[PDB]
RNA sequence: UGCUGACU
DNA sequence: GCCAGAGACAGCGAGTCAGCAA
DNA sequence: CTGTCCTCTGGC
């Protein structure tokens, strides 16, 4: 009975990572015990969950847990096909070992039609966005981001960089060419803020 | 217009070295010397007096530029 | 290789930097027409920007790739169009290369 | 240039 | 194609004064 | 005298 606490740590970890995204989560997922989650649920087909997005209804993810513990193309398109016919773009994949690694071009060769991604299981036993030293980061609007362009009278290179496979890129979702605030918790100053590019 | 409006200690020396050579080099003096010879002397009664007819013309990183007046800048 | 190389070294020479990522990706979601479409487009749409490249993270973006290029996909190959066309300069010490039969 | 001494 | 075997290869504080031999 | 390259070599 380890198997359930692994599984309610990462279910509790997946929803602070769809509500820091900005999807609908409601308080009791996000304060949801041990004694709980195992009385509500076992499997690992019924613990995929179908979260929606404060702004754009339609807009929707969609959280897998597969069985096999090294997923492959094949695995990839049977819930694939789950996506394309429920309609909706966005996916996450929570692996027991990893994919194998084929699998991970393919994940990026699904156009922007089906944008897929996977994460470790042992990735989300804990919540590093919680860490002491990590910062706060914010996806900037596309309206800010040219805002901060004008002030300080900059290109979109010239700014720092954040590696698009940074563990924190990763967990917010942030595409390429994104610019993210940071707000560093500065002994000196307070609260820093920072800007870097996602690339 | 957004820069800072007082005169940097790095702008400050500049504007005395420039006005130095200038007397130095027999310019006309707005200052009524009083029988010192040190043409830095001399740049520092004018600098005092708010009498140094030039422009400084602080660059930003992108090429930008904003025109001053030795006269417009808060001397500390 | 060839194409996709060419094309980012296009993109890079007026520092557009995202698309270089595109490109790769572009391609592997695919070759000539199809990556020349799009680096034409980066190209003219974002010139006015040969004097904004000489910058960091787009002299590193060149390096790594000419560097790559020039470490993995310069090696001896049996040749594609004919199959026997592996012959095999091998240098000795500076002033001295040999071909072989 | 070299090499052998020496100074802070 | 995966990653050891290496085997090159490059770096190694600042300034100063002499003499002697080639 | 150390650490990365980094260009093979070699085996697999
Ligand atoms: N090779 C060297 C030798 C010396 N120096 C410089 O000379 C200073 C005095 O040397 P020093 O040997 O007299 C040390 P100090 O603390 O003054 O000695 P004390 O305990 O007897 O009072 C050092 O601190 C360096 O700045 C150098 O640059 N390279």
């Amino acid at each position: 009975e380890e198997e359930t606490y692994r599984l309610w740590k990462i279910r509790k970890t997946i929803m602070q990572l769809c509500h820091d995204r900005g999807y609908l989560v409601t308080q009791d997922e996000l304060d949801q015990t041990l004694e709980e989650f195992k009385a509500q649920s076992p499997r690992r087909t019924d613990l995929t969950v179908l979260v929606a997005h404060n702004d754009d209804p339609t807009d929707q993810m969609f959280v897998f847990f597969p069985e096999e513990p090294k997923v492959g193309i094949k695995t990839i398109k049977v819930y694939c096909q789950r996506m394309q016919e429920e309609n909706i773009t966005r996916a996450l994949i929570v692996v027991q070992q990893g994919m194998t690694p084929s699998a991970k071009q393919s994940l990026v060769d699904m156009a922007p039609k089906y944008i897929l991604e996977q994460f470790l299981q042992q990735e989300l036993l804990i919540n590093i966005t919680e860490h002491e030293l990590v910062p706060e980061h914010v996806v900037m609007t596309k309206e800010e981001v040219t805002e901060l362009l004008a002030r300080y009278k900059l290109r979109e290179n010239q700014l720092p960089r954040i590696q698009a496979g940074d563990p924190v890129a990763r967990y917010f979702g942030i595409k390429r060419g994104q610019v993210v605030k940071i707000i560093r918790p500065s002994e000196t100053a307070g609260r820093y803020i920072t800007y870097r590019l996602v690339q | 217009r957004i820069t800072t409006p007082y005169m940097t200690k790095y702008e400050r020396a500049r504007v005395l070295g420039t006005r130095a050579l200038q007397i130095a080099m027999c310019a006309p003096v707005m200052v009524e010397l009083e029988g010192e010879t040190d043409p830095l002397l001399i740049a520092m009664k004018e600098l005092k007096a708010r009498k140094i007819p030039i422009i400084i013309r602080r660059y930003l990183p992108d090429g930008s530029y904003e025109d001053w007046g030795v006269d417009e800048l808060i001397i500390t | 290789v060839i194409h996709l190389l060419l094309c980012q070294l296009r993109v890079l020479e007026v520092g557009a930097l995202q698309a270089v990522y595109e490109l790769e990706r572009i391609l592997n979601r695919f070759i000539r027409e199809e990556l020349e479409q799009y680096t034409t487009e980066i190209v003219q749409n974002n010139l006015l920007g040969s004097q904004g490249a000489h910058v960091k993270n787009v002299c590193e973006s060149k390096s790594k790739l000419i560097a790559l290029f020039w470490k993995a996909h310069m090696n001896a190959k049996r040749c594609p169009h004919c199959k026997t066309g592996r012959s095999v300069v091998r240098k000795e010490h500076n002033s001295k290369l040999t071909i072989t039969f």
